[PDB]
RNA sequence: GAGUGGUGGCCACUAUUAUUGGGCCUAAAGCGGCCGUAGCCGGGCCCGUAAGUCCCUGGCGAAAUCCCACGGCUCAACCGUGGG
RNA sequence: CCCGGGUAGUCCUGGCUGUAAAGGAUGCGGGCUAGGUGUCGGGCGAGCUUCGAGCUCGCCCGGUGCCGUAGGGAAGCCGUUAA
């Protein structure tokens, strides 16, 4: 079996293997895994939680 | 309802912003004034503030850096690394010293807090190398480039400084059950505070 | 400069004629076409 | 492969990491080479590649892309100094690419080949010419460019068997990454052999730039990281 | 949003102070705006928005 | 002066693109975009798309997937024969079976997959993957 | 941009997308013509017309309302007055630039050294020369028909 | 015009001295026991030629092409390179 | 390798002629500035036509030369029968 | 080259000549692609006022500067006044 390819929660593009990206539990409700790449992060775009619903960096 | 009145808050000089704005801070902003100084909302202080405490407390308790380049921040950060056990460096950040292992001082955290974004330029800048997850104080002024939660305060006053640490450090103690109700955290605000 | 001109379907004619016009600018097609070497060479074309 | 399982387990128990990561893969919670790609992690500490990618201290999987020397005026003469480029890779889907200096070639070589292993990153391969359908991972998958300094860099697929259609440089920086067949274009000043190498490195990186849909990966047999029987 | 443009200026329904009858105008006169029975000035023209001298009634949509 | 309505609106969705926004506006609309962007989401390249009507020749608000490499139109419009596809193909597409050009045919706007199904061909308009 | 200066003035109207005529609107199509018809008769151009009927008689733009002769096509000051007879035989924006060059020409002979003022003149002329031709190839002009200054 | 000229049969390397080539190439005489280079180069070619048929026909479709496939597959079969069962790739 | 070197010419090298596919601030290169004739490029909707354009099908574009399979000279070069 | 004098010319009227590092060393029209901060003209809103065609703050359009993100470039650098 292969490995999956994490994938930005924003945009929904895929992570190169040596950009400057982060991941980190929601800060909510802290079931979920928020995935936020380079551009997303660099032009502070929204994100939202897929189980609370809470949102914004 | 809320940690804080709101007296308090407007005393303490929290909804104070500066002369300059910022199109992505706009989402925060109040009003604005007859002489040009913009106004914070103090109710999403109070939510950021809630969250924040919340997502700090699943954290290991060493593994949280706080810094202040300003001097109105540093004992407000060494106080709050007493209490809560995290670590805090006031005054000059040496370069280096989350890049290079070859410092005496190398030291890797998994969250780090900033006073300023504009004054601790070189620790977020280091910070964003080794991918850790950023929680700053942003004014009316800053960028919301590289943060990933924001919490929007008056970062350059004494007493607010001062009351914003002492309410986080009170939320992480509650949250991660070291205190059994809000009323036992029993430390006056002035110990946060610079004197004179 | 704008774009490379002239790129209309039907403005064939001036884009032979420029790419005619600019070519003569190229020194060796200039002395093949005009045969320049055959008119100042003592040695008449002959390899020996 | 033999040789490399003993020397990697004798590389382990005689290490002192100094990093966080370092400490993940002494402590067994990271056990595969892939695991420590796309997430953000610096990478600062030779030994990890020694241990996740023994292999690539074989001599056939370096490369001495080039050797030159550099003079620095004064007073009292001429001060020489030596870089060597440099490559490695597993010739199946990691590669790195590194330049060292030095007083004397020896201690330059070496720096370059450590600096090779930390600048490593992981591709994509597959089969994506018109006249070769073999969803084989022997070519890239699709066209790619890159480019540095003056030189621009464009990488086409190729049929099963065509080669490597490319400079010297290029032909030794594919095929340590595990790839057979290309045909490729080029602009600018190739005479200059960091740009070149530099160039060539960033299309390969760039694999991973190009948005694809799940049925794409079955229809080029899109591999990432070892083709894994 | 903004994608449909749509006018700053409004129509007015406005009462003559002298004669007292009611015509309805522009609020961006480019002439001099005049009751249509007594003939007295109701509206004078400027750079912008205009000067209204009559009493207003109503904000037509 | 403006000259082609086309070109304006494929250019402005993949500078859009670039930077992450969700959602555009083309200003002037026109039956010929209707038809282009009714091929691209029958190929999941974007969203849902509406039209909106002001006075003048009407907008057309699309919803961006992130899900487009390139995007841009062909000029000038190129006959093209039945039966050859496979050069414009390596013109313009990274791979054998890599995005659509999309044909103006007298049976429609269509992929040049459905042309070649068809066996007809037509006027290539533009290319994306 | 501007035709000759090339400056990127913006400044226009912004009319509401709407069909059918407000409802606070009272007056009838008969009303309109009228009032079209008297405010001609009194000497106005046809843009001064509308001008005056939006600001003081409260109507917005006539092209509100079908041509009840015609249903194919709505309602415009040139065709109401077409109707009745007392449209213009030249059309206005060649007239007015006529009448601004007869008056311009005059003035140079007294200051013949004024150069400034005389691009101006050229300027004015090549916008005529546009408008006759275009003129020229939709009919609203004889085709003998031409413009001499000497006139 | 000009009239038909004869041509050879074989294709000579663009660079004479190339160090990899050189080795490969004298491994294969010293093995195959062959009397000159332009021998071997002889048989290069042929197989050249038969990979440049079957790129040549992936990328067809029509009548023709399949009539010509199958011949390229009946031949190679024939001279016993391939196996009874082998396919086009 | 029974061949192997010298001199001259054409193509490639060359994206140093650029439709595919080049350049013009400081390296070769934006007319000192503007107006305008031919040419080229030209906004949105509805109806008609069918010149361009696409598909199907009749009559043509000699043979030799090119590609493929099979057959005859020992195999080949060469030649014949078919398909392009 | 510095000092004391000095003809043509520099000035006006009517013509001719058509040249400059005539340089933003950057041809012109259209669409699109983060922000921040000065200044000139017009318009809108709010607050002051000695009631001034006055003062301060905010927003829209058009000009004129600086710092800068993505991208571009051999680099210097350019960056919604695009290279
Ligand atoms: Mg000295
Ligand atoms: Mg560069
Ligand atoms: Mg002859
Ligand atoms: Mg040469
Ligand atoms: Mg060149
Ligand atoms: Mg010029
Ligand atoms: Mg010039
Ligand atoms: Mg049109
Ligand atoms: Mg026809
Ligand atoms: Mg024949
Ligand atoms: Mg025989
Ligand atoms: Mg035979
Ligand atoms: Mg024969
Ligand atoms: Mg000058
Ligand atoms: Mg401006
Ligand atoms: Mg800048
Ligand atoms: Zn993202
Ligand atoms: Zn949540
Ligand atoms: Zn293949
Ligand atoms: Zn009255």
């Amino acid at each position: 079996l292969k490995f999956e390819i994490p994938v930005c929660t924003s945009c929904g593009r895929e992570i190169t293997p040596r950009e400057h990206a982060t991941h980190f539990v929601c800060p909510n409700c802290g079931e979920a895994i928020i995935w936020r790449c380079e551009t997303c992060r660099l032009l502070a775009k929204p994100y939202k939680c897929p189980k609370c619903g809470w949102e914004g960096p | 309802e809320y940690l804080v009145p709101l007296d308090q808050y407007l005393a303490a000089g929290v909804h104070i912003g500066t002369q300059q704005k910022t199109k992505d801070m706009k989402k925060f902003i109040y009003r604005v004034r007859q002489d040009g100084l913009y106004v914070l909302d103090v109710r999403k202080t109070d939510e950021r503030l809630k969250v924040a405490g919340k997502f700090l407390a699943r954290f290991d308790p060493q593994s949280i850096l706080a810094v202040s380049v300003r001097l109105y921040g540093q004992k407000p950060v060494k106080k709050f690394g007493e209490v809560t056990g995290a670590r805090a460096i006031p005054g000059r950040f040496l370069p280096g010293t989350m890049t290079n292992p070859a410092v005496k001082n190398f030291f890797e955290p998994d969250v780090i807090i900033i006073t300023d974004p504009r004054a601790d330029h070189q620790a977020m800048k280091e910070a964003i190398e080794i991918g850790i997850p950023i929680v700053a104080l942003v004014d009316t002024e800053n960028l919301l480039s590289y943060v990933d939660l924001a919490i929007p305060t008056n970062n350059k006053g004494r007493k607010a400084l001062a009351l914003i640490y002492w309410i986080l450090a009170r939320e992480i103690l509650y949250n991660r059950g070291e205190i059994s109700s809000r009323e036992e955290f029993k430390i006056p605000v002035e110990e946060f505070e610079m004197k004179i | 400069p704008g774009k490379k001109a002239p790129n209309g379907e039907f403005a064939g004619r001036k884009l032979k004629l420029k790419r005619k016009k600019f070519r003569w600018s190229d020194i060796r097609y200039k002395r093949r076409v005009l045969r320049l070497k055959e008119k100042s060479d003592p040695l008449e074309g002959a390899p020996q | 492969s033999q040789e490399w399982k003993e020397y990697a387990k004798r590389v382990l128990d005689e290490w002192q990491p100094k990093t966080k990561l370092g400490m993940l893969v002494k402590e067994g919670q990271i056990t595969d080479i892939h695991e420590i790609f796309r997430k953000g992690y610096q990478i600062k500490e030779p030994e990890i590649i020694d241990v996740l990618l023994p292999e690539v201290n074989a001599r056939e999987n370096q490369e001495i892309l080039d050797i030159a020397l550099t003079v620095r005026m004064t007073d009292s003469g001429r001060r020489v100094r030596f870089r060597v480029l440099a490559a490695v890779g597993n010739r199946d889907g990691y590669v790195g690419l590194g330049i060292g200096h030095g007083r004397e070639v020896g201690i330059a070589i070496r720096k370059a080949i450590n600096y090779a292993k930390l600048n490593i990153i992981e591709i994509k391969r597959g089969c994506g010419s018109w006249e070769c359908r073999c969803r084989r991972p022997h070519s890239v998958p699709f066209t790619v460019e890159g480019k540095e300094g003056s030189v621009r860099v464009k990488l086409i697929p190729g049929p099963r068997g065509l080669g490597l259609v490319i400079g010297d440089v290029g032909k030794k920086i594919l095929r340590l990454a595990g790839i057979q067949d290309v045909w490729s274009q080029t602009l600018g000043e190739t005479r200059t052999t960091v740009n070149f190498a530099k160039a060539v490195f960033n299309a390969l990186y760039n694999t991973n730039k190009v948005v694809v849909t799940p049925e794409m990966i079955e229809r080029y047999g899109i591999v990432v990281g070892r083709a894994m029987p | 949003r903004n994608v449909i443009p749509m006018p700053r200026s409004r129509f007015l329904r406005v009462k003559c102070i002298d004669c007292g009858n009611e015509q309805i105008v522009f609020s961006h006169p480019a002439t001099r705006v005049r009751c249509n029975v007594c003939g007295a000035t109701l509206v004078e023209p400027t750079g912008g928005k205009g000067i209204i001298r009559a009493k207003i009634l109503e904000v037509l949509e | 002066t403006l000259l082609d309505p086309l070109a304006n609106a494929l250019s402005h969705i993949t500078n859009s693109e670039r930077v992450g926004k969700r959602e555009v506006y083309i200003k002037p609309a026109s039956k010929l975009i209707g038809e282009v962007l009714r091929v691209m989401q029958k190929y999941g390249y974007i969203g849902e798309f509406e039209f909106i009507d002001d006075g003048r020749a009407g907008v057309y608000r699309v919803q961006l997937l992130g899900k487009i490499n390139k995007a841009g139109a062909i000029k000038p419009r190129f006959p093209v024969k039945a039966r050859d596809y496979e050069r414009w193909e390596k013109r313009f597409l990274p791979a054998f079976e890599f995005g659509i050009l999309i044909v103006s045919t007298s049976q429609g706007v269509m992929s040049h997959k459905e042309a070649r199904e068809k066996g007809i061909g037509g006027r290539l308009i533009a290319y994306v993957y | 941009a501007r035709m000759h200066a090339r400056k990127r003035g913006k400044s226009g109207s912004k009319r509401p997308p709407r069909t059918a005529p407000p409802i606070w609107l009272e007056y009838t199509v008969e009303d309109i013509e009228n009032l079209v018809v008297k405010l001609r008769k009194e000497g106005y151009s046809t843009a001064m017309i509308g001008t005056i009927l939006r600001d003081q008689y409260g109507i917005p733009t006539v092209k509100l309302f079908r041509d009840p002769d015609n249903p194919n096509r709505k309602l415009t000051i040139t065709r109401i007055l077409e109707k009745h007879g007392l449209a213009p035989e030249i059309p206005e924006d060649l007239m007015f630039l006529i009448k601004r060059a007869v008056n311009l020409r005059k003035h140079l002979e007294q200051h013949p050294k004024d150069l400034h003022s005389m691009r101006g003149l050229q300027l004015i002329e090549s916008k005529i020369r546009r408008l006759v031709k275009y003129y020229k190839r939709k009919g609203k002009l004889p085709k003998d028909w031409r413009y001499d200054p000497e006139q | 015009g000009d009239p038909k000229r004869q041509r050879k049969k074989y294709e000579t390397p663009p660079h004479p001295w190339i160090k990899e080539r050189l080795d490969r190439e004298r491994v294969l005489m010293d093995k195959y026991e062959l009397k000159n280079k332009k021998e071997l180069w002889k048989h290069e070619t042929q197989l050249k030629n038969f990979r440049r048929r079957a790129r040549r026909l992936l990328a067809a479709r029509g009548k023709q092409a399949e009539i010509e496939r199958e011949q390229l597959l009946a031949r190679l079969k024939r001279l016993g390179l391939l196996p009874e069962d082998a396919v086009l790739d």
